[PDB]
């Protein structure tokens, strides 16, 4: 189920045939890659040192 | 007037359901089959219309 | 066409027709 | 022939005209759709 | 600040992944979030620079495999529904 599209469709419909048509196998979803934060910069540093 | 046909939808519940976390889709495979049932059904209306 | 007249933001995709309005 | 082609002709007329002042059958056939849409996104909240 | 790709942000109210589109609309200035017709995020203030900017989600659609059927062929296409590409 996770190395041909064709093996996928085959394996999606519990048949080992496919006939013509499209047929719906998964989804696709762009995963995040960066995360950032963005906050107030006036906060400086206190003068404690 | 006579209206033939609408808007077509598909709905999946791995992304309506559950955003990005994982604990709702370990928590969705009980409800796996009722999932799998609506797509279908949405998709067989989507080929009707 | 002009007489008759986001939701897509949280995975509600719409399937475009099969057939175009300029096909019909 | 002549007085029924000129009949044709204003109702044609007639119909252009009064479509231009709206539909019933294909609004609701939209309207219903986007409140179960709405409904749809409300229920998130 | 990185604009116009799938990044996650954690701007003070929420947790969203979705791309910062530079916008065309100014903001009041008491207005720190944005809002739309439904309950989904769409518009945010950067605290930086009082920048303006879009959300919009990259996951759209899904998958579908195009096959022309037993014993005629063997290689398949694969079709994304509603992503740019
Ligand atoms: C409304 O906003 C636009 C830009 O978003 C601006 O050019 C225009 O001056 C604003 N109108 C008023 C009355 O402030
Ligand atoms: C962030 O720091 C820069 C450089 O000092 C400053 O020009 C800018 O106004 C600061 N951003 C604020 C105060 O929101
Ligand atoms: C897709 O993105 C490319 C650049 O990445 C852009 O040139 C193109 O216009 C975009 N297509 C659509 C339909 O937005």
């Amino acid at each position: 189920c996770a190395l041909d599209p064709l093996s996928e469709t085959k394996c999606t419909l519990k048949s080992f045939t496919v006939e013509k048509g499209i047929y719906q196998t998964s989804n696709f979803r762009v995963q995040p890659t960066e995360s950032i934060v963005r906050f107030p910069n006036i906060t400086n540093l206190c003068p404690f040192g | 007037i006579l209206p033939v046909s609408m808007t077509k939808t598909s709905v999946d519940c791995t992304m309506y359901i559950c955003g990005d976390s994982t604990e709702c889709s370990n928590l969705l495979l009980q409800y796996g089959s009722f999932c799998t049932q609506l797509n279908r059904a949405l998709t067989g209306i989507a080929v009707e219309q | 066409f002009n007489k008759v007249t986001a939701q897509k933001f949280n995975g509600l995709t719409v399937l475009p027709p099969l057939l175009t309005d300029e096909m019909i | 022939q002549k007085l029924i082609a000129n009949q044709f002709n204003s109702a044609i007329g007639k119909i252009q005209d009064s479509l231009s002042s709206a539909l019933g059958k294909l609004q609701d056939v939209v309207n219903q759709n986007a409140q179960a849409l709405n409904t749809l996104v409300k229920q998130l909240s | 600040l990185v604009k116009n790709k799938c990044v996650n942000f954690n701007f003070n109210g929420l947790t969203g992944t979705g791309v910062l589109t530079e916008s065309n609309k100014k903001f009041l200035p008491f207005q720190q979030f944005g809002r739309d017709i439904a309950d989904t995020t769409d518009a945010v203030r950067d605290p930086q620079t009082l920048e303006i900017l879009d959300i919009t989600p990259c996951s759209f659609g899904g998958v579908s495999v195009i096959t022309p059927g037993t014993n005629t062929s063997n290689q398949v296409a694969v079709l994304y529904q509603d992503v740019n590409c």
